[PDB]
């Protein structure tokens, strides 16, 4: 059939499922999931250094490459952030997605000595959520103002921000800062009724 | 002016104060024509008789496990 | 080793300017609309903010808003989890009941009826 | 078994003291070194205003992530990045507030 | 076409005359307000009454060509002409 | 104990015999696509959308018919369900107009949502669709019945629940015209619920016509004012501008459904409105000035008199918040003697105990009643409602009701026991036509209206009430909690006043007059230059001013409904908070904030610094109206009968008839509705 998409490698996939699992620590595994040739497993937060260090240089598994380390802010979780370790494998030439969850305020163990790109991505973490990182060297503000107040991307405060308008005012040199207002966003109340998908509803 | 009386549904608190409801108010708009005395209370919450004085100043007094009679008492007291 | 826990209610931190006092979050799941008939807006609870003042703008037409925090919704699967969020972010929250659709007995046989007055005139 | 992210009740307090201490020092750094812009005396003054916003201690927690975001925010003009004094300006001078009032503020527009 | 007002400043396609009281004129004072000669109501009424022989006939720009959604208009009515969502066009019979 | 174990998609679940497919379905969480089958009304299986195929059956059967026995495992995602769906989608829309610009439903729509989801991508339609003429129903309602669907659901409930009878199917096939034949003008009440209750753009409100689309206005939760039932309705803004108010889904005010009155009169709030606070001037009329000049100079004169020479008469659109801060200004400042606008009895403890204040059964406690015994009230004029409750408490369980005091036209049956007070007296004792069915009944009902309460005989017939209802329940008729008495208040302020502490009746101020009254929403009759024999020096303050405000000193701008955020009480007993839709036109300020201001301006200044600080203290005042959508019965109704024994008073000789009395009597009520650009062009068509 014309349109679709097919899938064969998924059980070849599939058996890492079972084989970093058969490793078998409640220090690591927890859950796995597998879909579309894509690995995700979720990984407590005490152990990320030898979660890492493992899946690198070991010779089943030899990833030695971190591409992404993105971040999800989610608020129905009591665990608030759900940050993801993406590797990639260039001797097997496989994608594994290594997530983690951290609350509202607890360190993390960071992948400084296992990677050396990490820091760079950490430093955005920081910035864009709040999530402190232990035994980091460096800890700074990139994307955010010198000056500024909260973290820019947590679903807790609005778009247009807080000290958004900037004038050339009464003062020769200095850049005001505080003032609040802006342009009202056009916030369209979109969203579909009737469920359009089965296999995802769950009872209550 | 008016004299206000809080009653609850549950058990505590409301065991002499309905008692109070039943056999002494009836009485009470007989003995205090004029002055108004309106108890509308149906929520769940501890009771107190927090009673508006003559002018620009109202005062709470506490009703919470008291007994039949001593709820006639200081009910007495209230008012004068 | 060392876990120095401590039991204590959650502030704020990387909070913004004096707002969040003010303003009062309402913490309800979004009602279905009158002429949809279809249940999917509801059964996953909304944190809404009330809406402050807003006036036509002198340099064209729209409605133009001074309150920041205004224009979002968030989403949550528990009704305990958006409670414990409100208190997390420091506003004073009033959460509303989720009024749950009662069952309701309507059979096709009901129509057809002889001693009840329950019959559908003119199909 | 639980984290802790640098200190434990106690020590978090005396961090904040060595906190106190680092910015009480920098203050004649950022007049001659940066700009003048307002007064040595109310640059400390302004130091005090932003402390007695935080109050509220009780956990370690949100103690020690306030002293990590103070050795950044006050680390800033210790070793001096782009601000020149249109950054780094933390009180606020071009806007005037309204007093919190029930007659001052009905008569302005409020709520 | 629209009639002019008393103040000065010309009336747009809806009856828009700015208020004597009213600040917001000091916009038009030196510049020249934009108003359109052609007004679209008086073009509705200009464009003549088609005549059709069926009961039922359907509405179109020029084809795919000329923006416009197909839509069938009835004829049933004797007073008042059918005319489209669409355009200004009436039909008869 | 009654309970069928059955299989939704392989997965077990426990239903009530009788149910339905659709009703099996609702419980898991799965939802079938519908157009005929609605929660509120009938079942008919006319679109056959709702197909459904269980396994080891030839046919597929529809959700709304079919009830569900024992062992059925039904299957909504086989290869022949979705087949069937993707069938009539098709089907449905072979012979419907290309209108989605020009409709005035959008992302609202039925068709469109349905169709993107279950209906195929491409339809094999090559030539057809019909054409349908349209009818003009009413003003209220536009209908253009080329996009109608042939549901039958509007005509369902135009018979079952509205109980007019006009709409009907006429001719066969593609030929089939919903409406009516008689080209009758359909104007009555529940008509603006007719626009909610059609699936797609084929009923639609004429008043509101085009201004927003679904998507756009942003969606908002309040409590509806000038009702007596008080209806929940999601009012709609898009950008500063209340464009559309629709009815939500509610168990305890009456139904999914919000009166005629209520919904179609949006554009009153924004027609004719106090924008400036405007004092008299030398000259004689009133001019705009400062907010603190115009406060100065009502403090001048509130701070300087004091006693019993200052009252306050408030009544119509008050508040919650209005009514303990107005309290807090009389009753501390001066002398108490605030009056309520609405007449109510207060000889034997009328305001003392909630019982005798407000109505003892609830709104949804209509549906569970052996027989109702109405008072000379029209329940067609006054709430709308509390009219169709009463009407689904006829038509789905049997029960006989009888209005006495002067006939009216009704949705229901009729038995009427005569138009006169002596009949009411007669009922409480051994009545030959009534009080043999009222014995022998499993929970009775007197529901006694304050439109012949606000009268001449208003003691005479609450005693009749107390007297009727005391001999009934009492002796035989109640076995356990059940409520024998229930007083249903037309204003909406009227059942908040009573609760709070205000004094019922403009008695208290035609007894004493007052030197300056601060009347707060004034609409009603009560106050007056004739009335008042001194210098008026009178105060408005209320949101739209087309009656009381011309005869006024120093008129101060108020928020309306949408705009201030306060409580409102029920005529049920019931505290529905309302949320803040859009900000107050011009320098109109709130409620809560109007009185403390002023409070401010003088020496005697009140406990009061936000919104959460007035609802604290209005939690002291009655703890009743501190909980949020929480209703509680009131206790000791035979002690409070006894209290209303005592006084004496002579019945009237003239019969306790409604002063709404009519079709068109419920359409320009109560001053807020007024001043309407809607609602006095649907007026004006009612008699022509
Ligand atoms: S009823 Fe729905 S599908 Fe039909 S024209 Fe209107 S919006 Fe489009
Ligand atoms: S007008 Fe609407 S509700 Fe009535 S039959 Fe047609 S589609 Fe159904
Ligand atoms: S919705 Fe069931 S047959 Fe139409
Ligand atoms: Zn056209």
């Amino acid at each position: 059939t014309v349109r679709p998409r097919n899938d064969v490698a998924h059980k070849q996939l599939s058996a890492f499922g079972e084989y970093v699992a058969e490793i078998l620590p409640k220090y690591v595994q927890q859950v796995q999931v597998s879909c579309f040739n894509e690995l995700e497993i979720c990984i407590h937060p005490d152990g990320v250094i030898p979660v890492l260090t493992f899946l690198r240089d070991h010779s089943n598994a030899q990833f030695k490459s971190l591409a992404d380390l993105t971040a999800v802010d989610i608020p129905t979780r009591q665990n608030r952030f759900e940050i993801v370790y993406n590797l990639l494998s260039l001797r097997f030439n496989s994608r594994i997605r290594v997530k983690t969850y951290t609350d509202e305020l607890t360190p993390i163990e960071s992948s400084v000595p296992v990677y050396k790109a990490a820091n760079w991505y950490e430093r955005e973490i920081w910035d864009m959520f709040g999530v402190f990182f232990a035994n980091h060297p460096d800890l700074r503000r990139i994307l955010t103002d010198y000056g500024f107040e909260g973290h820019p991307f947590r679903k807790d405060f609005p778009l247009s921000g807080y000290v958004e308008l900037r004038y050339d005012d009464e003062v020769k040199r200095v850049v005001a800062e505080p003032v609040e207002l802006a342009q009202e966003f056009r916030k369209f109340d979109l969203n579909s009724p009737w469920e359009a998908f089965p296999a995802y509803r769950q009872p209550p | 002016r008016e004299i206000r009386i809080h009653l609850c549904q549950r058990s505590p608190g409301s065991q002499g104060v309905r008692d109070f409801i039943e056999k002494r108010y009836v009485e009470l708009k007989k003995a205090n024509p004029d002055l108004p005395i309106l108890i509308r209370e149906c929520s769940d919450v501890q009771p107190k008789l927090w009673a508006r004085y003559a002018f620009g100043q109202e005062k709470n007094v506490s009703l919470n496990n008291f007994s039949a009679d001593q709820v006639t008492r200081a009910l007495e007291n209230v008012l004068s | 080793i060392t876990v120095d826990e401590k039991l204590d209610i959650t502030t704020i931190t990387g909070v913004p300017e004096e707002h969040i006092k003010t303003r009062k979050a309402r913490i309800f799941v979004p009602a279905r609309n009158n002429m949809q008939s279809g249940v999917n807006n509801t059964k996953k609870w909304k944190m809404e903010f009330d809406t402050r003042e807003r006036w036509e703008n002198p340099l064209m037409g729209w409605a133009s808003t001074a309150d920041p925090l205004s224009n979002l919704v968030l989403t949550f699967s528990t009704k305990e989890d958006a409670v414990a969020f409100a208190e997390k972010n420091g506003w004073s929250y009033d959460v509303e009941e989720r009024k749950v659709p009662k069952p309701k007995s309507k059979s096709y046989g009901a129509n057809f009826s002889w001693n009840k007055r329950t019959r559908v005139s003119t199909k | 078994v639980k984290p802790i992210f640098s200190r434990d009740m106690n020590e978090a307090k005396r961090r904040v003291r060595e906190l106190y201490r680092a910015w009480y020092r920098e203050v004649p750094n950022t007049v001659h070194l940066f700009q003048l812009d307002i007064s040595v005396k109310q640059g400390r003054d302004k130091v005090r205003e932003m402390f007695k916003k935080n109050a509220h201690i009780t956990d370690p927690r949100v103690v020690d992530l306030l002293v990590i975001k103070g050795k950044m925010e006050l680390e800033e003009t210790i070793k001096v990045w782009k601000q020149r004094t249109h950054v780094m300006r933390f009180f606020h001078e071009t806007e005037a507030p309204r007093p919190k009032d029930f007659l001052s503020k009905f008569y302005v527009g409020h709520d | 076409g629209v009639r002019t007002s008393p103040t000065g400043e010309k009336v747009t396609h809806t009856g828009q005359v700015y208020d004597d009281g009213d600040y917001r004129k000091v916009r038009f004072v030196g510049r020249q307000k934009e108003v359109n000669e052609n007004f679209a109501i008086d073009l509705i009424a200009e464009q003549p009454v088609s005549q059709v022989g069926s009961r039922v006939i359907s509405c179109d720009g020029g084809g795919g060509a000329l923006g416009h959604p197909r839509v069938y208009i009835n004829l049933d009515k004797e007073t008042k002409t059918g005319t489209c969502g669409y355009c200004g066009l009436q039909f008869r019979q | 104990s009654n309970l069928i174990e059955v299989f939704v998609d392989g997965q077990s679940v426990m239903v009530e015999p009788g149910t339905t497919v659709l009703q099996a379905c609702e419980k898991v969480g799965m939802q079938i696509p519908r157009f005929c089958y609605h929660e509120r009304l009938s079942v008919a299986g006319n679109c056959r959308m709702c197909l459904v195929e269980i396994e080891k059956a030839p046919k597929v059967v529809a959700a709304c018919a079919m009830p569900v026995m024992k062992g059925w495992n039904i299957l909504t995602n086989s290869e022949k369900t979705k087949k069937a769906r993707e069938g009539v989608m098709e089907f449905l829309l072979a012979n419907h107009p290309l209108d989605c610009p020009i409709c005035d439903q959008g992302g609202e729509c039925d068709l469109q949502d349905q169709s993107m989801m279950f209906g195929s991508d491409r339809s094999r339609f090559l030539e057809g669709k019909r054409a349908v003429e349209d009818k003009n129903i009413g003003p209220l309602v536009k209908t253009i019945m080329t996009r109608c669907i042939q549901c039958t659901r509007c005509i369902r409930f135009a018979s079952e629940i509205a109980g007019v009878d006009d709409l009907g199917t006429t001719g066969r096939g593609n030929d089939m015209q919903v409406g009516t034949y008689i080209e009758k003008m359909f104007m009555s009440e529940l008509s603006g619920n007719i626009i909610d209750i059609c699936p797609v753009g084929a009923l639609t409100s004429k008043p509101y016509a085009f201004t927003a689309r679904p998507w756009e206005t942003r969606k908002t939760e309040s409590i509806d004012v000038m009702d007596a039932v008080g209806s929940n309705i999601v009012v709609s803004t898009r950008t500063g501008e209340v464009m559309r108010i629709l009815p939500r889904m509610h168990e305890d005010i009456n139904e999914e459904w919000i009166s005629d009155k209520t919904r179609f009169a949006y554009d009153g709030l924004k027609r004719q409105r106090l924008t400036e606070p405007m004092v008299r001037n030398e000259k004689g009329l009133l001019t705009h000035t400062t907010w603190e000049d115009a406060l100065s100079r009502v403090a001048g004169m509130l701070q300087s008199f004091q006693g019993n020479d200052v009252a306050a008469i408030a009544g119509g659109l008050v508040d919650a918040e209005a009514l303990i801060a107005l309290k807090d200004l009389l009753n501390r400042v001066d002398s108490d003697t605030l009056c309520t606008e609405e007449v109510f009895p207060t000889a034997g403890a009328g305001t003392d105990l909630r019982s005798n204040y407000l109505l003892n059964t609830t709104i949804a406690g209509v549906e569970e009643a052996d027989v109702v015994l109405l008072v000379g009230t029209n329940p067609r004029f006054e709430a709308p409602l509390f009219n169709a409750r009463i009407r689904k408490s006829w038509l789905h369980n049997d029960l006989k009701v009888a209005l006495i005091g002067s006939p009216v036209d009704l949705t229901y049956r009729y038995d009427h026991l005569g138009d006169s007070p002596k009949i009411l007296q007669d009922i409480a004792s051994g009545s030959h036509p009534f009080s043999q069915v009222l014995q022998e009944a499993k929970k009775p009902m007197v529901i006694l209206g304050s439109s012949a309460l606000q009268r001449n005989d208003g003691a005479a017939i609450l005693a009749a009430v107390s007297n009727i209802a005391q001999k009934i329940r009492t002796s035989s008729g109640v076995t356990g909690d059940w409520k024998v008495m229930n007083i249903l208040h037309r204003i909406a302020s009227q059942v908040a006043a009573l609760d709070l502490g205000y004094k019922p009746g403009v008695e208290a101020i035609q007894k004493n007059p007052p030197k300056m009254l601060f009347l707060l929403g004034a609409d009603g009759g009560c106050i007056t230059r004739q009335d008042l024999p001194k210098d008026c020096f009178i105060v408005y303050q209320g949101h739209h001013g087309d009656v009381g405000a011309p005869i006024a000193d120093v008129i101060l701008p108020g928020a309306a409904y949408t705009e201030k955020s306060a409580t409102y009480v029920n005529t049920e007993g019931r505290a529905q908070q309302t949320k803040v839709a859009v900000t107050p036109p011009g320098l109109a300020r709130e409620d809560w904030k109007i009185i403390r201001a002023l409070s401010e301006i003088a020496g005697m200044t009140l406990p009061y610094d936000t919104l959460d600080q007035v609802r604290n203290r209005l939690e002291e005042v009655s703890p009743n109206l501190v909980r949020y959508d929480d209703v509680e019965g009131a206790n000791y109704f035979q002690q409070a009968s006894e209290l209303s024994k005592l006084v004496n008073q002579q019945l009237l000789a003239d019969p306790l008839v409604p002063p709404q009395l009519t079709i068109k009597d419920f359409y320009m009520t109560d001053s807020i509705s007024r001043a309407s650009q809607t609602m006095a062009k649907c007026v004006k068509a009612v008699t022509e």
